[PDB]
């Protein structure tokens, strides 16, 4: 009989040196991140409407919108305050943030996600800076019950659909199991001022078969 | 203060990051298992290193930092048992606990914490870690840990730097970080600081108050510390007499280069002794002036010891008053001055001179 404990002193010296090892393990590059994987599921996901998208140049406001304005008449049938009028910008564009710069590229993509992050900056503050002109240009086409919520929409599909082609074209860059942390901070004080513009966009809202657009809100609304 | 009934904390070093594993659903009594699990951290910084998926067993999991209000301020906290709660690695009081018994797992043992229910599981890391400062450079962000993962593997020579709004208790925080994972390392990296470390040193007087409070439970450690001035403006100077083949050196490399001759010699280096002199507080201590603090020092199967004053026999309070005293006829006054005035003369020296007689302890 031994029954001091300095055996399983020994065992936990030799179990020590594992430690660093598993935890670099633990803090590797991981595979591809479930939020890009559902954005591209999603993306082309339901009854084509991500492929009706064709809007483009993404710092332009009712490019010819009337047309798709027209289905979105029909549209006006379904509860669209579900939709959120705000925009949850930090966290839709969270799951950018998992990109150690320094490997899987050669360090340049960082500029192009910030002038994209300022090009969606500048969107949304336009975007909030003629709201209302909007509002009288999208009334034009006849009143609704929730012309509000479906200017909201108009606005996140037609950015949506470029995001889409933003993410196709950086494709692959290898999701980290972290956010990279200076490029976090950057979003988050830019989510700060966009949530200071949702602020100054004080307003009042005008007020199922929705198994697909219902994919498309609860996107919208970050809903995992 | 204390801990609350019903509250325990683990500490370990491994702990810096999160133990998702660990931790298990807790129930009342009557199995009312709580799988509402609260989380507080210093920092979403901390959230953003956590994983919900480690934690299937719960379906309700949430986490927040921990903001120390006013109004339910108690030496017995709040109580909810509705949701399980846990604390991780937090820095102040807490005013509410979950579900059963809670748990806190923590690196630092706060004076908040003194008087608790409490764990270690502590063992032995060997590696002393080291500083140097030449003043190539690894460059830190000096708070974010896992932005350097694998960096500090892989280097061994690390710059140290803040922001002037931090909190005393967070650049406390991140610095204890440090030192473990350091220890963890297979070799001594060099911290270089960028700061005038007076306070600094006073958080180091700190340290050991907190080392000392592990002491309490704690694995006794050979930690290596030390006086970062004092100690070092002396060391440098003492090694500039001496050659100085490598300003580098390692002070513990004189230390037992010195240790070589002490049984021969049986007797202890004035080097020793100015440390224990020199130090604010453990030492003769300019504090309040404390020689007294001398140096009982034994070696195996010795019949006596050296003292900072000779040798002394076993346990015993360094000299009884009953003596072979230093009777008066020697060391009188008289045949001092005399004797002085034959020195004098033939020295034909004007100016500097004193005397004085041997004394003697329970040895002569």
């Amino acid at each position: 009989e031994d029954v001091d404990y300095e055996k399983e002193s020994k065992r936990r010296k030799l179990e020590d040196e594992d430690f660093l090892k598993l935890k670099a393990l633990e803090f590797s590059k991981d595979i591809v991140n479930e939020k890009l994987q559902k954005i591209i599921v999603v993306t082309d996901g339901m009854k084509r409407l991500y492929e009706y998208c064709n809007c483009k140049n993404s710092l332009e406001t009712l490019p010819s919108a009337a047309n798709y304005g027209s289905l979105l008449k029909r549209l006006n049938l379904y509860n669209l305050d579900h939709i959120e009028m705000n925009v949850n910008f930090y966290e839709l564009l969270f799951p950018l943030t998992l990109y150690n710069d320094n490997d899987n590229s050669d360090k340049t993509l960082s500029h192009q996600l910030v002038n994209y992050i300022f090009l969606a900056s500048n969107y949304f503050q336009n975007c909030a800076k003629n709201f209302n002109y909007m509002r009288e240009t999208f009334n034009v086409f006849g009143p609704f019950k929730q012309i509000d919520f479906m200017v909201m929409f108009v606005i996140k599909f037609n950015f949506l659909c470029d995001m889409r082609n933003f993410a196709k074209l950086i494709d692959e860059l290898v999701p980290n199991k972290q956010p990279n942390m200076r490029i976090h901070s950057v979003l988050v004080m830019r989510d700060k001022i966009v949530k200071l513009a949702f602020s100054n966009l004080q307003f009042q809202t005008f007020s199922r078969n929705t198994k697909h657009l219902q994919r498309l809100i609860m996107l919208m609304n970050a809903n995992y | 203060m204390e801990c609350p009934f019903q509250i325990q904390v683990c500490i370990s070093d491994r702990f810096f990051a999160f133990p998702h594993n660990l931790v298990e659903p807790q129930s009342d009594v009557g199995n009312k298992l709580i799988e509402n699990l609260i989380v507080y951290v210093p920092t979403d910084d901390d959230r953003l290193y956590i994983d919900k998926k480690q934690f299937p067993k719960f379906n309700s999991v949430l986490v927040y930092r921990h903001e120390h209000d006013v109004n339910i301020d108690s030496r017995s906290p709040k109580k909810t048992a509705s949701a399980t709660i846990v604390y991780w690695n937090p820095l102040v009081p807490i005013t509410e606990i979950g579900a059963g018994e809670t748990r806190v797992f923590s690196v630092l043992l706060t004076n908040n914490l003194f008087y608790c229910n409490t764990m270690i599981v502590h063992h032995e890391n060997p590696k002393c870690p080291i500083e140097f400062t030449y003043p190539n450079l690894r460059p830190i962000a000096c708070e974010i840990p896992l932005s350097h993962f694998k960096e500090l593997v892989e280097s061994n020579d690390f710059l140290l730097c803040f922001n002037l709004e931090t909190s005393t208790m967070v650049k406390i925080l991140s610095l204890k970080r440090i030192f473990c994972i350091f220890q963890y390392r297979k070799q001594p990296a060099r911290y270089v600081i960028n700061l005038p470390h007076e306070e600094i040193d006073n958080l180091y007087n700190k340290l050991n108050w907190e080392r000392t409070r592990r002491l309490m439970k704690g694995d006794v450690p050979s930690n290596c510390a030390t006086v970062n001035r004092s100690s070092l403006k002396y060391i440098k100077q003492a090694q500039s007499l001496l050659g100085i083949p490598d300003y580098s050196q390692t002070v513990v490399d004189f230390v037992k280069m010195f240790q070589k001759i002490i049984f021969p010699y049986q007797l202890v280096p004035n080097v020793i002794i100015k440390l224990n002199n020199f130090d604010q507080m453990v030492s003769s201590a300019p504090n309040k002036a404390e020689p007294y603090k001398k140096i009982r020092l034994f070696c195996k199967n010795d019949s006596i010891a050296i003292s900072s004053s000779g040798i002394v026999p076993i346990n015993m309070p360094d000299f009884s008053p009953p003596n072979t005293f230093d009777y008066s006829d020697y060391a009188n006054r008289t045949n001092i001055n005399f004797v002085t005035q034959r020195v004098l003369t033939d020295g034909g020296f004007s100016s500097g001179i004193t005397v004085t007689p041997v004394k003697y302890n329970y040895y002569l």
